C-alpha cells in the first residue's frame, strides 16, 4: 500500500505543467485532443487602437 | 503385525499417552530477515523525507 500522492495543497502541481510547456513549443499552436491554444485575449483590444 | 512398528505398551490399553515415538512433528523455524529496514527509516523521517516502500 504505497502512496506517491502525499501531495499537499501548498506546492504547485496544477501550475507545474503550464510554465514548462510554454518554453518547448509555444502554447498558441493548433491541436486535436489537447486544448492547446491559450486561454488569452485580444492584444489589440485590451490596449485601445481607437 | 502386533510387534512390527506397534511399540509395546506398559498397560495393554492405556489412558493418557506420552510424547515419545508417537511421531511428534517438528517443522523447522522458517527464518526470514526483514522486509524493510528499521535503522534506515528512523534517520530520514525525523529530519526530512517521507517514504513508501
Amino acid at each position: 500500500q504505497l502512496n506517491a500522492v502525499v501531495d499537499l495543497q501548498d506546492r504547485n502541481t496544477e501550475l507545474s505543467y503550464q510554465l514548462l510547456l510554454d518554453s518547448i513549443g509555444d502554447r498558441t499552436r493548433y491541436f486535436s485532443m489537447w486544448n492547446q491554444a491559450v486561454d488569452s485575449y485580444d492584444p489589440d483590444v485590451r490596449i485601445i487602437e481607437n | 503385525q502386533a510387534a512390527i512398528t506397534t511399540t509395546p505398551r506398559n498397560n495393554l490399553n492405556p489412558r493418557s499417552w506420552p510424547a515419545a515415538l508417537v511421531y511428534q512433528e517438528s517443522p523447522a523455524p522458517t527464518t526470514v530477515v526483514l522486509p524493510r529496514d528499521a535503522q534506515a527509516e528512523v534517520q530520514m523521517t525525523n529530519s526530512g523525507a517521507q517514504l513508501a516502500g
